[PDB]
């Protein structure tokens, strides 16, 4: 799109929407671009704001040196626009202690290193210094005002005129020191971190200090990024700020009802989204991204797999700790989302199962092959058939009266003490969870009936396998009651099995039907043990008209029913 | 030392005494923009007890100056917090904490 | 024998011969190309397993395994190459990865023979003290856990800390979390000798831990009256406006609610939702060097900027707020409920073009009060300031600029708006000609 | 493809026809208890499930305290002796035996020297076989493996004897039929161990060296005690053994 021009698209949401389609497309018989899909099509736009997460890969262009390393990105030509740099730092820094992550008695500073740029050439008297987290500006001529001179003042209303070093703490880097070091011997911006970040940190290149104060509260310390002019002196190498990042805008905006009568604006429909949460605790870029960032997709999928593996086969407080990192609404939103990548969807489903559906489901599956039945008056009120019409009836409905293990959960709290007995660290609202699962089962069945080109995530196996796994794990715990099970049955009886399915999907309703057969077996054994009491009572009564005993202890139940 | 900055005007006519039930809504908030606990999303109000060490004393220190229908920001020091060890798996050692504890009913 | 740097040169090293030998060994030991049929695949697996058991009985008493561990002398990067020969540190990656991974599959073998390296504490410690290639340790740990989980007992707290330090230094390898999850159940087979010990060791306070946030989505509003008052040829300097709130609703979904009426630094900031490592914010007054307004404190990227005013309270229902703006000597301040707010805030990003800005989240209805036909002013502007309704152009009805963006809640029609920053294509700071 | 899938399909297909086979499999597994003993049956089942959560996984350090507590809880139950067929239906002797297997292993290391399960396996289950005395036969079925793993150590009085030998002793304690069914090839291992025990005494109280316990040692009398239980019966001697 050019400047001050407006365009429109119609990917094929409706046939009637397309204007000049009957002339050729309908006569020839060619379908539109988005006629098979049943979801809103998202797009990507080039970001006007330039991003700050780039490294030079294929751009256009003892202690010999303290830090002792080199890089290969030296500029040759075709650039004079004071580019802004960034290079990754997997290297160490000096030998004055280690401070673990990359009280210094008998020492001056630590982390002696430098992002070297040869300053002796002085192409345009470049500015050098640290910057804050946000420097999203690509103006060629700068340092006129350092973007802003932010300084918050608040007194009795004076005092407390706290100053902020806005977008950069970058020093002048001018002629500065009149020493005028021969060749490229003007410091090479050696870095020396001070023990305290409350006062100041030292990052200078001049032979003598003049002024770098910029008193700010502790903000950040991150990958090295400093400025350099662009000519051909071969200046910079470790001792970019490209704007070529397409950005997905959104799918559903927040509705606004701005109108007349005082320009009233109101909002009643809420909306939410999550953000990236990559390890080392510094990342937040959207959630519906990563469909085009393969490396981070793999890394986050492996992190989710690590979480699932750690919280597996029962764990006392690791589940509680992980519940702080991953809360209920985030899990519910990830389950509900129809645009999630398949890997992330499967990972979140498996994490949900492994923290909340693990212990009790495993215990119930262990006890499912015991068939222990008590002896109460309600146990006698069960029959093989519910009616004399010889109708088989639904398998799962009806009373069971079996000594199944009880369900016990806890609360996460995180401000309390002595909580390690668990099923899940919180308790989920299982009623609305069941409602969401049923509605998603119906939605998935309806979507698979039309055989879309675009499933919910990735493909049909990613759409179905985590969903069917969650449904099966909920079903093997007895959360379903009569009407919910009745509603579920008509999703398979007429059909889920009729439609064509892949093999990872086909593996799961085999387990479903196995559980149904197990329920039928339990019903059979309950009916048998119910009739057993009546038959044994009748036999004991019949043992009283032909009774026989010669023991001293007369009328012993050994005569009735007992061997010894 | 406790610093409480109110964001809702409490009545102040009533104070939480010793030995009456109370329902509490709060959202934990670690510094530097880190969220580690909440209750609105769980939809389960936190119910706890004043006066017999069943809970960390920072909540008592915050709620001592509050009243019915009052929401305020809570700040607590590491000594009144978990402190030198923290909770293994969530809270690093020697870390402060910030809360948005709110009082609904006192009975 | 020839590696030792005694018996000064005119001594040779068969580096090409040993490189060819290692290449032919990896060819000999290559996996059986699982694309093949089941019968010949199993025959190849059996033949490889036989060779592996054979090298097992030959090797881990005083032979090839410990011999390669002896050969691992290269405690340098280029000093050995510079001193002895010309290259002495290049093929180490090849021999290490190839031989160790295949000798680990060898230790897997026929589920019975895991003689020495599966439990050799010294050679394990040597492996964890180098940290160059983790394929061999991943393979041996996985195979031992599958067969008889005895190697997992050797891995302890120091090893966990070392691998966590590896993760901290080398950025996001995504092959280290693989071995960390292999230090656990790893799909069924499990032994509590060290399983839950490692599980509890993997999660102390903030060493390998994450979070995530479910942030409310917000957008900013602004009227079509675009001031853009520059300096130099001065035209106007005093402007005033006020706003009304009616139906505030805290915690519509979660405790976080958004309501901003103050301005911020729009230079480098757009109505775009966000982006970046640290939190850039979703609304206005959300940048690190931004103020907005909240009625309690003018937060600047989660930094304590508390402001004291009588009867401190949030912007509740039926509350009034006004603002005053200056350009030559900036006097930006607010007035709520007939009292001036303290905290004289001056020298933010003040250069160029300004305009009224307001942002909020769902559950809020806000009434504008600008002047003229709609400005039923409850409050009057302070001395000097005049209410902002004079910038409206003739025969051009005022409206809401909507903080001009791409799309809104529309069903049928689409709108692919073009690249245009403002009403002018690139012109800014409008002044009359002179 | 994916032969797990086809295995599942054919298992499901065969189950419909062999529903009667499923019934005849489940019938020995089922039980029936008084409606007044539910409140203890459920506690016993909860403790047994807590123990049975430790069979796919193995024994460690922090788990032995909980497992000893569970063993005590399943000991101290009225139903534990009131319904003797329930444990045979549930396989708790089997589960405790897999616990012992993964504790002992092929070699002799004794990483966990707490034989709190050996009392449960030996004394109680062999003792309460009053009706349907299949407990003694079930313990008889594994004494070959027990004799092979007859590790040194008797920690209940804290001697260096052999506490797993007491399991076989209690299994063959009384019944004539079990000792009669006991055959020759299981007898010679005990006398091989006895012959290996034929070494002189030099130090003060050791088995090999480095004396730690100074109360009293035991060389080989436990093997002869086991043979004493093997060569006698309730009131008469046995000829063949």
């Amino acid at each position: 799109l050019g400047v001050a021009q407006v365009g429109r698209m119609n990917f094929g949401k409706d046939v009637s929407t397309l204007k000049y389609f009957t002339i050729c497309g309908l006569q020839e018989g060619y379908e539109p671009f988005a006629v098979n899909t049943n979801r809103d099509i998202t797009m990507w736009l080039s970001k006007r704001l330039p991003q700050f997460l780039q490294v030079p890969s294929n751009h256009e262009h003892s202690s010999p040196c303290l830090k002792v390393t080199q890089k290969s990105f030296g500029s040759q030509n075709n650039n004079t626009d004071i580019m802004f740099y960034r290079l990754s730092m997997p290297i160490e820094c000096a030998e004055v202690f280690s401070k673990s992550v990359a009280e210094y008695l008998m020492q001056t500073s630590t982390y002696y290193y430098s992002v070297r740029i040869f300053p002796g050439q002085e192409p345009a008297n470049v500015w050098v210094g640290w910057i804050t987290s946000d420097f999203h500006q690509y103006d060629t001529g700068f340092d006129l005002d350092r973007v802003r001179t932010v300084t918050v003042t608040l007194g009795d209303e004076v005092h407390e005129s706290i100053k902020r070093s806005n977008c950069y703490m970058v020093c002048a880097g001018e002629s500065m020191s009149p020493g005028q070091g021969r060749n490229n011997s003007n410091g090479l911006e050696i870095g020396c971190v001070v023990d305290a970040a409350s006062g100041l940190l030292t990052f200078i290149a001049n032979g003598k200090e003049l002024s770098t104060y910029y008193q700010v509260e502790p903000s950040t310390k991150l990958f090295p990024a400093v400025f350099a002019q662009a000519t051909s002196p071969n200046v910079f190498q470790f001792e970019v700020l490209w704007s070529r990042m397409p950005n997905q805008f959104l799918k559903v905006d927040v509705s606004r009802i701005s109108e007349r009568q005082g320009w009233l604006v109101q909002c009643l429909d809420p909306l939410q989204f999550m953000s990236l949460h990559i390890p080392e605790e510094n990342r937040s870029v959207d959630i519906l991204e990563l469909t085009e960032q393969e490396e981070l997709l793999q890394f986050h999928y492996h992190t989710l797999r690590l979480y699932s593996a750690v919280c597996a086969l029962g764990n006392h407080r690791v589940a509680h700790a992980l519940c702080s990192h991953v809360d209920e609404p985030q899990l519910l939103y990830a389950i509900e989302n129809k645009y999630m990548p398949g890997l992330l969807r499967a990972g979140y489903y498996d994490l949900l199962i492994d923290i909340h559906l693990s212990s009790y489901a495993t215990a119930r599956l262990m006890m499912n092959n015991e068939f222990i039945v008590p002896m109460t008056e309600e146990t006698k009120s069960i029959t093989l058939f519910p009616d004399e019409n010889k109708k088989h009836g639904l398998p799962g409905i009806g009373l069971s009266t079996s000594l199944r293990p009880r369900m016990r959960f806890s609360s996460p709290s995180f401000v309390s003490i002595s909580n390690d007995c668990y099923q899940y660290s919180p308790e989920f609202p299982l009623d609305i969870l069941k409602a969401k699962t049923i509605q998603m089962l119906t939605e998935a069945v309806k979507e698979g009936s039309l055989h879309a080109r675009d499933p919910v995530g990735g493909t049909t196996e990613f759409l179905f396998v985590p969903l069917i796994k969650l449904f099966y794990t909920l079903l093997i715990m007895g959360i379903f009651h009569n009407e919910d099970l009745k509603h579920i049955l008509q999703l398979i009886e007429p059909g889920l099995l009729q439609m064509k399915l892949p093999e990872p999907v086909k593996l799961q309703m085999c387990l479903l039907l196995q559980y149904l057969c197990d329920c039928q077996v339990r019903h059979r054994i309950e009916a048998i043990v119910a009739f057993s009491d009546d038959f044994v009572a009748k036999l004991q009564d019949n043992q009283r008209f032909r009774y026989n005993e010669v023991m001293q202890a007369l009328n012993m139940s050994a005569a009735l029913t007992a061997r010894k | 030392g406790v610093e409480i900055e109110t964001i809702s005007p409490g009545d102040g006519r009533t104070f939480p005494k010793k030995g009456q039930t109370c329902v509490v809504h709060y959202t934990g908030m670690l510094q530097n923009g880190k969220k580690f606990d909440s209750s609105r999303d769980r939809n389960k109000p936190f119910k706890f007890r004043i006066g017999k060490q069943e809970v960390i004393k920072g909540f008592e220190e915050g709620a001592a100056q509050m009243s019915l229908g009052q929401r305020a920001k809570l700040t607590c020091t590491p000594d009144v917090a978990y402190g030198a060890t923290g909770h293994p798996g969530v809270i690093p050692p020697n870390a402060t904490l910030i809360f948005d504890v709110e009082l609904l009913n006192l009975e | 024998a020839l590696s030792k740097k005694v018996k000064l040169p005119t001594i040779d090293l068969p580096i090409e011969s040993v490189s060819l030998s290692l290449q032919d060994l990896i060819g000999y030991f290559h996996p059986p190309d699982e694309h093949l049929e089941h019968e010949d695949k199993q025959n190849r697996l059996r033949a490889l397993k036989n060779r592996q058991n054979l090298f097992q009985e030959e090797g881990m008493i005083n032979l090839v395994l410990e011999c390669i561990d002896r050969l691992h002398v290269y405690s340098s990067a280029a000093h050995f190459a510079d001193v002895a020969g010309r290259e002495a540190g290049e093929s180490w990656k090849s021999i290490l990865n190839s031989l160790y991974e295949l000798l680990a599959a060898l230790i897997r073998g026929n589920r019975k023979n895991c003689a020495q390296f599966s439990g050799s504490l010294d050679w394990l410690i040597s492996r964890l003290e180098r940290l160059e290639a983790s394929s061999g340790i991943l393979e041996v740990l996985h195979c031992v856990l599958v067969e008889s989980p005895e190697a997992l007992n050797i891995i302890k707290e120091g090893h966990i800390k070392s691998i966590i330090s590896l993760l901290d230094k080398h950025g996001r390898n995504h092959k280290v979390l693989d071995v960390l999850c292999s230090l656990c159940v790893c799909h069924g087979v499990a032994v509590r000798s060290n399983q839950h010990l490692i599980c509890d060791n993997l999660l102390p306070g903030r060493d390998l831990l994450l979070q995530t946030r479910l942030v409310n989505h917000v957008s900013s509003m602004r009227p079509n009256i675009f001031l853009g008052v520059s300096e130099g040829s001065a035209q106007y300097k005093k402007w005033y406006y006020e706003l009304m709130v009616d139906h505030t609703e805290p915690f519509v979904t979660a405790e976080a609610t958004h309501l901003r009426v103050g301005w911020a630094s729009t230079e480098g900031y757009s109505p775009y939702p966000g982006g970046g490592e640290e939190w850039g914010g979703n609304g206005v007054g959300d940048d690190l060097f931004s103020y907005g307004f909240d009625g309690l404190h003018l937060w600047s990227g989660c930094i304590a900027r508390t402001v004291s005013s009588p009867n401190q309270h949030l912007l509740r229902t039926d509350d009034v707020i006004s603002c005053c703006l200056d350009l030559s000597a900036p006097s930006i301040s607010f007035r709520i409920n007939g009292q001036p707010v303290q905290g004289m805030f001056e020298n933010f990003n003040i250069d160029g073009l300004f305009f009224p800005v307001v942002s909020f989240s769902a559950g809020i209805k806000v009434r504008f009060l600008l002047g003229g036909r709609h400005g039923e002013f409850k409050f009057l502007p302070p001395p000097g300031y005049a209410a902002c309704y004079e910038a409206v152009l003739p025969k051009e009805k005022l409206k809401v600029e909507h903080s001009r963006e791409y799309k809104q809640e529309r069903t049928y029609t689409r709108d692919l708006l073009g690249p245009t920053v403002s009403l002018t294509q690139a012109a800014f700071t409008p002044v009359p000609v002179d | 493809e994916d032969p797990e899938l086809v295995r599942a399909m054919f298992v499901l297909l065969h189950r419909q026809y062999d529903g009667i086979g499923g019934l005849v499999r489940a019938l020995p597994k089922t039980y029936t208890i008084n409606g007044v003993s539910v409140e203890d049956t459920i506690n016993l089942l909860a403790s047994l499930g807590q123990i049975r959560s430790l069979l796919s996984v193995r024994m460690g350090k922090e788990e032995e305290k909980l497992m000893i507590r569970g063993l005590g809880d399943i000991m101290n139950n009225k139903v534990f002796y009131q319904h003797p067929n329930l444990m045979r239906a549930l396989g708790m002797h089997e589960t405790v035996m897999e616990v012992m297997v993964n504790v002992l292993g092929g070699g002799e290391s004794k990483e966990i020297t707490f034989p709190k399960m050996v009392a449960n396996c030996c004394r109680f289950l062999c003792y309460f076989c009053r009706i349907s005395r299949q407990n003694q036969k079930a313990m008889f079925d594994h004494l070959s493996y027990l004799l092979e793993n007859s590790s040194v150590g008797l920690a209940s009085p804290a001697m260096r004897g052999s506490t797993p030998l007491d399991v076989a002793a209690a299994s063959v304690m009384d019944n004539n039929e079990l000792a009669l069914a006991l055959r020759e090839p299981d007898l010679e291992k005990v006398v091989r161990y006895l012959a290996g025990c034929g070494l002189q005494s030099c130090q003060m109280l050791v088995s090999k060296g480095y004396p730690d316990i100074g109360w009293n040692p035991v060389e080989g009398e436990r093997y002869l005690d086991f043979l004493r239980f093997a060569v006698f019966c309730n009131g008469e001697s046995v000829e063949e053994n």
